[PDB]
């Protein structure tokens, strides 16, 4: 396991963010609350990379993914919006569709590739349990962020940065045999 | 959605196939051009080991072993002017299966930022992950 830093100052960035707004994602029923991220000019899609090797389970569990993802692998340049969920309330409303997870948080693996004062680019490859409501599924998964770092503006003239997602990618695929054993 | 937002998406999406197809084949098939597809002064992360630099990349690729890549996924997004404003900036998604020489079949997935010098998109950053 190796996580990249683009520099130093990111280092506090990785489990302030990445690790509070995970754990906010897991729980579904309070999902609603990650509408605080994203802006009127987010962008958020979609792919699913999973082999299927149980497999009526594994088929009807992955489609909760599926019947949003998006590929432009082979596909008409015409459909190509096809997938693609724009602005904070429509980004949510897809996120709110989703199944329950748990991240593997100890699987976590970290690329920070950006970061100034505008903001930064990171990565996180991991492990994570979907959950239902009829059994558990271990998947595979990578999240990507482009995020933006604006001054918030409370009252007291001390400058604060609010982080926004400006652009967002779920990725599922299939977990390691590594990963499996050690989860 | 607005329709000029369906002409960024679209661009973006033609962009990132012709990108990703002739990117795919110069690591396997002419590892030796790598370099001409990284900015001067690109970050890449080979599962998680930095390389800064075209010089730096480019000693990278060619202390890799010989590889062949199955693609299978593609994804494009066009960066939200605040991230990297005044250069137009395309987050490009390829997952798959990889082939390196003398090593068990792998699964990676390979995350670009690519933007132009004149006519042509290079690399700003590029994340690789490999799986099993």
């Amino acid at each position: 396991q190796k996580n990249f830093l683009c520099d130093t100052g990111a280092y506090e960035l990785v489990g302030a963010f990445l690790e509070n707004y995970l754990r906010e994602f897991e729980n579904d029923e309070f999902r609603h609350n990650l509408y605080k991220y994203y802006s009127e000019n987010s962008i958020f899609t979609l792919t699913c990379n999973y082999n299927v090797v149980q497999t009526p389970k594994i088929l009807q569990r992955l489609s909760k993914y599926n019947r949003h993802a998006r590929n432009l692998r082979n596909k008409d340049y015409s459909k190509a919006s096809d997938g693609v969920f724009f602005g904070c309330t429509y980004i949510v409303e897809i996120l709110l569709q989703l199944p329950r997870v748990t991240h593997d948080f100890h699987s976590l693996q970290t690329d920070v590739m950006h970061y100034n004062g505008k903001g930064a680019v990171i990565y996180v490859a991991g492990l994570l349990r979907d959950e239902p409501p009829i059994g558990g599924v271990l998947l595979g998964f990578s999240r990507q962020f482009v995020v933006t770092f604006d001054e918030a503006n409370l009252g007291l003239g001390k400058r604060a940065r609010r982080l926004k997602i400006a652009n967002e990618r779920l990725h599922i695929t299939n977990p390691s045999k590594t990963a499996i054993r050690n989860a | 959605m607005d329709s000029d937002l369906k002409a960024k998406v679209e661009s973006c999406a033609r962009t990132a196939d012709t990108f990703t197809r002739l990117y795919y084949a110069s690591v396997d098939n002419r590892r030796q051009q790598i370099g001409r597809l990284y900015l001067d002064n690109a970050t890449l992360s080979w599962n998680g080991n930095g390389a800064i630099g075209r010089q730096m990349i480019e000693s990278y690729f060619q202390e890799l072993p010989s590889s062949n890549h199955q693609l299978n996924t593609l994804d494009a997004q066009p960066i939200v002017d605040q991230a990297v404003s005044n250069q137009l900036a395309y987050l490009i998604m390829a997952s798959g299966s990889v082939k390196f020489a003398d090593q068990q079949l792998r699964k990676f997935q390979q995350t670009f930022i690519v933007t132009a010098e004149n006519d042509k998109w290079k690399v700003v950053s590029d994340c690789y992950r490999m799986q099993e």
